[PDB]
């Protein structure tokens, strides 16, 4: 019953892009439940090799700057520059995170939007941008 | 010979040493596995196997000022060889490491024990829990000073990649701390995503924690999940699970304080009933038991799946208890594996046996009854009665009749091996009470 | 009858490179004799006695036979160690 979801997550639905109406997420959220180390790490392993644009990443490991888009800057011109981060290198894949339960309660508030819209809009240093995801 | 070089390799090059009008070298020429099988090497691990008992030789070996704890020492002989790393052609990689975990009150040398192990190691790093924060232990994102570039400086799980990485007072540890750690142990990687640098390190490491009670001493009265500030998830990793607890006794007593003074008055170990192994000569024993894969036999593939039953019974029924442990995680299972292939690589043998299998569920099991004391009584020796009752309860199981004509029990008691004259002693006896 | 000052630094040097004290079959048992009781007591719960206190009673011991210049260790030096770690572990003079 497990492996039959991941499977629909890969394939999902269409996307019937509307030119008047709001836009609708056709992917599949799946959330892993249950005692631990009962071969759920090594699911998050193997849809990340299938997937040509999947990462993987963990729950205290990745806060609410490096899911979004840290400001960087290059090494070469010495100018602010913007980075993707691990759910905008993905447009397009499934995104594998480990440890869901132990993540900051900041980095719990950015994906409300993401599972709706599947936008993320930054306001930070006064650049209000929203970038898709 | 550009595309060659890469970083965290141990080569000689080999090149001339030109001036720049700043000091370059032009390069002309460029583990366990670099260690070539040479003739004079080979005759030197052979000279240890015609000596018979090279298990038990090895085990006591290490550690020399340390009197006592066989069992632990037996678990730090399998962590220096492992297991094998048997890739599935699918794409999974199963990690052959061993993770022992060694608990207890703070004075059954925890500091010796880790710090042995290092120096053995080729490829061992010792470090503690609050000097190294979430930044030295993973990888430090610096910059060049030269050609400012953002590369990728390696910490503890990083340098010592393929050994054995020491890790002291893991209970002081931050909570930032434990994230590479739940990523080595189950995948062998570092994800690693600072600076716009999202790459993942590999981390084969083989991690040997220490933890301490939170009140100093260890209390009987709690549950040992409440003593020991650790989730329950880490345990689960974790193959051994020592328990050194330092119980007063007058007996052990006299024999550690007779070994310390020998110690710091001969610089030397006390004679035993055999030599002391050079450290040079154990790093060759251990390199070449390394390359020999053993294969699991099909004989004890059952007794295997027969352990895991009678153990994971045996922790359900210790749910409600006072020693209520973890529960039996299929991690577990597995340890077991790992912990019987490494116990074939040391005797050279291509095929687990049977007593593969029974010195590796030992280790389980000692570390498990730590807790309990040494109070074991067994008495099953008493009048041949109670065996001529069993022959009379599988009558009953077929039918359930008392009568008084018994002519096919009389049948089955001769050919046991018991008398007719003693046997009408006991049907008298059992037909006064009407049983 | 106090010594000078650059007079005791003299005396540190030349005792820490030319005499090597030995731990005697005397000063064992009382070392040993020692360490049992202090793990036995009672009144010792207030620091934890391990195998530490097993090497300093040794360290102490060989340190003590330096300052009269002996290459072997008498009861009389194991007797200082005993009482000097009493004193830091109970608190008491006894």
């Amino acid at each position: 019953d497990v492996k039959k979801g991941i499977l629909l997550q890969l394939f999902g639905g269409t996307n019937k892009t509307f030119t008047k109406g709001g836009r609708y997420r056709g992917d599949i959220n799946i959330l892993l439940c249950g005692d631990p180390s009962t071969s759920k790490s090594q699911i998050l392993q193997y849809v990340h090799k299938i997937t040509p644009r999947g990462v993987y990443t963990s729950g205290k490991g990745s806060s609410a700057v490096g899911l979004t888009a840290y400001i960087t800057r290059d090494v070469d011109t010495k100018q602010l520059v913007l980075e993707s981060g691990a759910l905008v290198l993905s447009d397009g894949g499934v995104c594998c995170i480990d440890e869901f339960d132990k993540m900051s309660d900041s980095t719990r508030s950015v994906l409300h939007e993401v599972m709706e819209q599947q936008t993320i809009s930054i306001a930070k240093a006064g650049i209000i941008t929203t970038l898709n995801a | 010979l550009v595309r060659s070089l890469s970083p965290g390799d141990i080569v000689d090059v080999t090149g001339i040493f030109l001036p720049a009008p700043e000091t370059y070298l032009e390069a002309q020429f460029v583990k366990f596995a670099s260690f070539s099988l040479t003739s004079d090497v080979e005759e030197r691990v052979m000279e240890l196997i015609t000596s018979g008992d090279v298990y038990n030789r090895l085990a006591k070996s290490i550690a020399p000022e340390i009197y006592g704890n066989l069992d632990v020492k037996k678990a730090l002989l399998l962590l220096l060889v492992g297991g094998v790393d048997k890739r599935v052609g699918d794409g999974m990689k199963i990690r052959g490491d061993i993770n022992v975990c060694l608990m207890g009150d703070p004075g059954v040398a925890k500091s010796q024990l880790l710090k042995a192990i290092c120096k053995i190691s080729p490829r061992g790093v010792y470090t503690t829990g609050k000097g190294s924060s979430g930044v030295g232990l993973t990888a430090a994102v610096m910059k060049d000073p030269v050609t400012d570039e953002m590369i990728l400086e390696g910490g503890a799980l990083v340098l010592a990649d393929n050994g054995i990485c020491c890790i002291d007072e893991f209970d002081k540890m931050d909570e930032s701390d434990r994230t590479a750690i739940h990523e080595v142990m189950e995948q062998q990687t570092i994800s690693i995503s600072k600076a716009g640098i999202n790459t993942t390190l590999n981390a084969r490491t083989s991690i040997l924690a220490a933890a301490n009670p939170l009140y100093g001493r260890y209390n009987p009265r709690l549950s040992p999940l409440d003593n020991i500030n650790l989730p329950a998830a880490l345990l689960s990793r974790f193959d051994i699970l020592f328990l050194m607890l330092d119980i007063p006794s007058r007996d052990d007593d006299e024999k550690l304080a007779e070994h310390v003074t020998y110690v710091h008055m001969h610089n030397k170990q006390p004679d035993l009933d055999f030599t002391p192994v050079e450290p040079s000569k154990m790093r060759e024993y251990i390199a070449y038991a390394k390359t020999k894969r053993p294969v699991m036999s099909e004989a004890v593939n059952d007794y295997v799946v027969q352990a895991y039953i009678r153990l994971r019974q045996d922790s359900k029924r210790e749910m409600d208890s006072k020693f209520s442990f973890g529960q039996a995680t299929p991690r577990t299972l597995l340890g077991i594996i790992r912990l019987s292939q490494a116990l074939a690589k040391l005797r050279l043998a291509d095929m687990v046996d049977i007593d593969d299998v029974e010195e590796a569920l030992r280790l389980v099991r000692v570390s498990k009854e730590s807790l309990y004391q040494e109070t074991n009584k067994s008495k099953e020796d008493e009048s041949p009665t109670t065996k001529i009752f069993t022959i009379i309860k599988k009558m009953l199981q077929e039918t359930g009749k008392n009568t008084l004509s018994y002519e096919n029990i009389v049948k089955t008691v001769r050919l046991r091996g018991f008398t007719m004259l003693q046997l009408s002693n006991c049907i008298q006896e059992y037909s006064y009470l009407n049983v | 009858k106090l010594v000078t000052i650059p007079f005791l630094r003299k005396y540190v040097q030349y005792a820490k490179e030319r005499v090597i004290p030995q731990l005697t079959q005397e000063a064992i048992n009382v070392i040993v004799k020692n360490y049992t009781d202090l793990r036995n007591d009672d009144n010792t719960k207030k620091s934890p006695i391990t195998a530490r206190t097993l090497e300093t009673l040794i360290r102490l011991a060989t340190a003590h036979a330096k300052v009269r210049l002996s290459k072997t260790v008498n009861k009389v030096d194991a007797k200082v160690a005993a009482n000097l770690l009493r004193f830091a572990l109970l608190g008491e003079d006894i």
